[PDB]
């Protein structure tokens, strides 16, 4: 076990924990892009690429799930939302850490997976003639996250059990307690629109439910750390 | 051997995308033209097939077989216009746009074989996406409602707009059914194939009431 | 004055040619490619990737859908049978609907190769106990009890052991019955006070490099009512 | 005795195709071309000249539409605000409609690139102060006073300078609010005795060597009545 | 890429540029025949183009799409005899322009695809203008009066005579389509392009009235 | 654009004509042929026996 | 969450005691740090 520091922020995570990285890419400045000279767009590394730790999820014997969209879970936190807000295009990586608090005694599974372009579609009744879209708060959460109303379907009309098809960790709370997903940018283009548009979504679902004796405390946390990895923003002011 | 599992083989092949119905008399196309958007999704299956990726880029081949609703062939001059994404589709049979230049037009016979034309990459953007997790820009500011949510823009892939040639209503009732096949195809990440049945088209909507893959088992021990 | 004979199959469309054709807008330059990660160039990637293997197949109602993810190993049963994993074909209806190697063999009409199921517990970390996991081949009966199944290609699977688990299916064709899996109670289910005495068993499947489909199909569900 | 199928597009008309056709004259020969100064081969070359952006666009009788041409500095003003030039979006209906470049957009569909605009000033030599003229990026709304449009891309033009203030605009596309430039007064209008208390901005404009255009579309007003 | 603004892509497509009527009654053409000199400009969006430049050269293939006035097709044989610059053309169906041979004449069945023929540069000058700024030549005296300005002869491009075969009328109606599209376009000293409504084919007058290009706006600084 | 004339027997149906069509599925890959004992590659093998 | 915007560190009791925090700087010339 040992200190991970960048930036102002210090966290406690184990040396003993194995990385996937997305579609085999780590995240990367855009060299790519063609519009430069002049001028390159503002990169911050030092200081808005530190660790944001979200408030924690309790999740019990009767969750379904949670989802946090990105960039839109940072785009009202830290001077990360600050750029984000002020700026007129976007690109960044990030590097997200999942980790449970949970004792010998209790039992579950979760399954972190990353899904881009993750769009939901909620119900009138079943079913049409025609349709309700899903509200701000459905389809951009903030920072705390929206909670699945039929995980199995994922909101969108798609199995969870094809899930790790995306770039996924198991949290098996009798073998691992965090899981840590690199992602790269995932875009049909370089640039895009931080807050009209969310690139991927974060997935935590039970998959083996919560269970303990009755006693173990009921609730089990779940925190979540995330870090950009290569931001790039482009634009000027309010 | 496995270039049947290539995705250029996974959507080869040519399928029907489109009718349209030009009938002497009705209430269907009454001015003897009509506007099809080129729908992708026109051909049953390929929703579903195409959706298991999330950015895809090819070229579409079209093919289009006219002839009378008892498949007669008739001595009928027919014009297969294509207006591309941004120009002006016509309101009528005598608009200008049947003769603006810019509008690629085929003029064929009902007697020839069925015409045939290759449409490019037509979005603006390196890929079409078939989910797009956000509302359309320009943002913000707030925005006005919900409702344009998971609609990405830059799918537009143009409009075929079908005419029979002449000032006076063609003799003939016809039907033209257009095909459409995919060359060159690339996909980017993949997803989880869609479970539960279609509701709407142009977003993932599913029923309050949603069903298993399949299931047909009473209990886990007995086959 | 080239002289030239127009042979049968002119003028015909076939739907599966793969000609060249006019194009419509010669002077159109395509937006340029840039890079995306994640490019699938064949569906066997897509074969190769586990993904949850419904075994629990039993429940109906949408709210306990998810319980068809996995299966229960409890502290109640007895040295008796577990769940017997429908037969070992990725194209039939069962189970295997779930993956998306079912999903994909619905898009073609043979296939063939091996396959990998991998099990996972989900107890909690004192619970120990032993599974039997038997394949039996095709045309062979599902054994009658875990001393016969024991006989055969088997597994013994210890919670010494979370899931390092990965049953081997030898091999699958198309040309009804294909081989059984059937999970067996070796040992009863073992726990100190405190912990839950019923855990729940996910499992995972996905072909190996050796497998391939062959002839391409169209038949799903409903477009868009 | 040639094998030859015919396919699928036989016998079809279509007008952007660019094949060879039979000569009506072949023994005809052409005037053989002479030189001609000023060729052009791209019409790229016609966007990067910097034509009259009609920033003034408000007068519409006959007599007074060379005022739109210019816009006026004024004594009378104060620290207050001269003029926004419309959005800096050259095909949309606008300023940029008088421009060369703008009239080109007309005929295509979509474009991108980065925008060059001058502006001049043709007061007497004796007048001297400070305008401040800032550029607003897409999506960001209009400065509300000078200030804040100070904390943004600005460049402070002195009449010390009589014209070579040319703002840059960063990028362009086409993907309805696009960036805004706006000219402030930093300082009061100073003149002597003798000089007039008001005097005009030209503006110019035109394109930057990495703009494009894509998509051709016919599209102007009326042909011959 | 920039291969979409060259002058070649410009120009590179084919429109409508005149319509012919053969009707079997009236008084359109009685005489079952037609003269149509080459125009550019029958194509609406043609003239402010080319008016772009000054001088231009250029090649122009023209294809010949004839139907009925319902877009029937029926088996009539035309002739399509191009009469060259100098050359005189028909003034009756019986006269014998039609059979001179240094008038290249294309026969087509209305049953065979559109004919197609290319018509080279024919100008006696390097480059055809759309500008001539000066009476014609030559000079002097005084000359005859005001009228002639602004017209420049060697843009003359030919005449395209179009006739149903045969001593007897046709026995159907028949509309003759006729589209073109230049090839080789090259063009030199770029003028600001036309802002005021045209008035007449062969000058750049306009209306005393004139109009802005556009002025949606009230003042200089609300946007 | 090149020039080409059609020749009597054109369109004709001749059902001794070896030549080739297109392929109903071109992407299909026929089974592998395995070795098989007994090939026969002339009747006059046959004819000898 | 806007203490977390600030210099902290996460203690996890993965780690005893480890957790040592450092007070950049202190001086007397009445507010002073908090933790």
């Amino acid at each position: 076990v040992a200190q991970l520091t960048i930036g102002n922020s210090t966290i406690t995570t184990q040396e003993a924990a194995n990385i996937i990285v997305g579609y085999g890419e780590w995240p990367s400045y855009c060299s790519d892009s063609d519009a430069t000279a002049v001028d390159k767009p503002t990169r911050p590394d030092v200081s808005v690429n530190r660790f944001y730790t979200l408030d924690t999820k309790l999740w019990e014997k009767s969750s379904k799930g949670w989802y946090w969209k990105f960039p839109d879970v940072l785009t009202e936190t830290g001077v990360f939302g600050q750029n984000a807000q002020f700026h007129y295009l976007y690109r960044s990586g990030f590097c997200i850490h999942v980790q449970c608090n949970a004792s010998k005694f209790h039992q579950g599974a979760l399954l972190v997976a990353v899904l881009p372009e993750y769009v939901i579609g909620t119900v009138a009744g079943g079913t049409g003639t025609e349709d309700s879209h899903p509200p701000y708060k459905q389809t951009q959460p903030g920072a705390d996250g929206f909670e699945l109303q039929h995980p199995y379907v994922l909101d969108a009309g798609i199995p969870i059990s094809q899930l790790t098809v995306c770039p996924h960790q198991w949290i098996n709370l009798r073998t691992n307690n965090c899981a840590t997903i690199i992602v790269p940018y995932i875009n049909a283009l370089p640039f895009d629109s931080a807050l009209n548009h969310c690139n991927f979504g974060l997935l935590v679902v039970p998959i083996s439910p919560l269970d303990y004796d009755q006693g173990a405390t009921p609730v089990i946390p779940i925190t979540i750390t995330l870090a950009p990895m290569c931001s790039e923003f482009a634009g000027l002011r309010q | 051997s496995t270039a049947e599992t290539t995705l250029d083989s996974f959507f080869s092949r040519a399928g029907l995308v489109g009718e349209i119905d030009l009938p002497l008399e009705g209430t269907t196309n009454p001015n003897g033209y009509a506007n099809w958007d080129i729908d992708i999704t026109g051909y049953a299956q390929m929703r579903r097939k195409v959706e298991l990726f999330t950015y895809m880029r090819f070229d579409a081949e079209f093919t289009f077989v006219a002839c009378t609703p008892t498949g007669e062939v008739v001595p009928q001059l027919l014009q297969y216009m294509f207006v591309p994404p941004g120009a002006p589709k016509p309101d009528s049979r005598e608009s200008l746009a049947w003769q603006t230049a810019t509008n690629p037009s085929v003029f064929v016979k009902l007697s020839d074989p069925p015409a045939q034309v290759s449409v490019p990459f037509m979005s603006p953007a390196s890929a079409y996406q078939w989910f797009y997790d956000g509302y359309p820009t320009f943002g913000e500011h707030k925005q006005e409602k919900d409702l344009e949510y998971g609609a990405c823009p830059n799918n537009m892939m143009g409009t075929f707009s079908v005419r029979t040639v002449g000032t006076s209503k063609s003799k003939y009732p016809l039907v033209v059914r257009i095909y459409m096949r995919m060359k060159h195809v690339r996909a980017w990440i993949p997803r989880p194939m869609r479970n539960q049945n279609y509701l709407f088209k142009a977003n993932p909507n599913y029923a309050g009431n949603s069903i298993k893959p399949t299931g047909a088992s009473r209990t886990a021990i007995t086959t | 004055g080239f002289p030239t004979e127009l042979k049968p199959g002119t003028n015909q469309f076939l739907t599966t040619d793969d000609g060249v054709s006019a194009p419509i807008l010669p002077n159109f330059h395509p937006t340029p490619c840039i890079h995306i990660p994640g490019e699938v160039r064949n569906l066997l990637e897509l074969c190769q990737v586990e993904t949850i293997l419904e075994v629990n197949n039993v429940p109906t109602n949408a709210t306990s859908l998810m319980e068809r993810l996995r299966f229960p190993v409890s502290a109640q049963a007895g040295k008796g049978e577990l769940c017997a994993v429908f037969r070992a074909d990725p194209g039939r209806s069962g189970p295997w609907q779930s993956t998306l190697l079912g999903q994909l063999c619905g898009y073609y009409t043979q296939w063939s190769g091996s396959l990998e199921v991998t099990f996972m517990f989900t107890g909690s970390f004192m619970a120990t106990g032993k599974m039997l996991i038997a394949y039996t081949p095709p045309g062979g009966p599902l054994p009658k009890d875990r001393a016969t199944a024991m006989l055969g290609t088997h597994v013994i699977w210890d919670f010494g052991l979370q899931s390092s688990v990965t049953l081997v299916i030898p091999w699958i064709s198309n040309t009804y019955t294909t081989g059984l899996v059937s999970i067996w109670y070796q040992t009863n289910y073992v726990v100190p006070i405190g912990a839950p005495n019923t855990a729940y068993i996910i499992a995972l499947a996905a072909a190996q490099k050796n497998f391939t489909m062959q002839l391409c199909k169209d038949a799903s569900d409903i477009l868009q009512t």
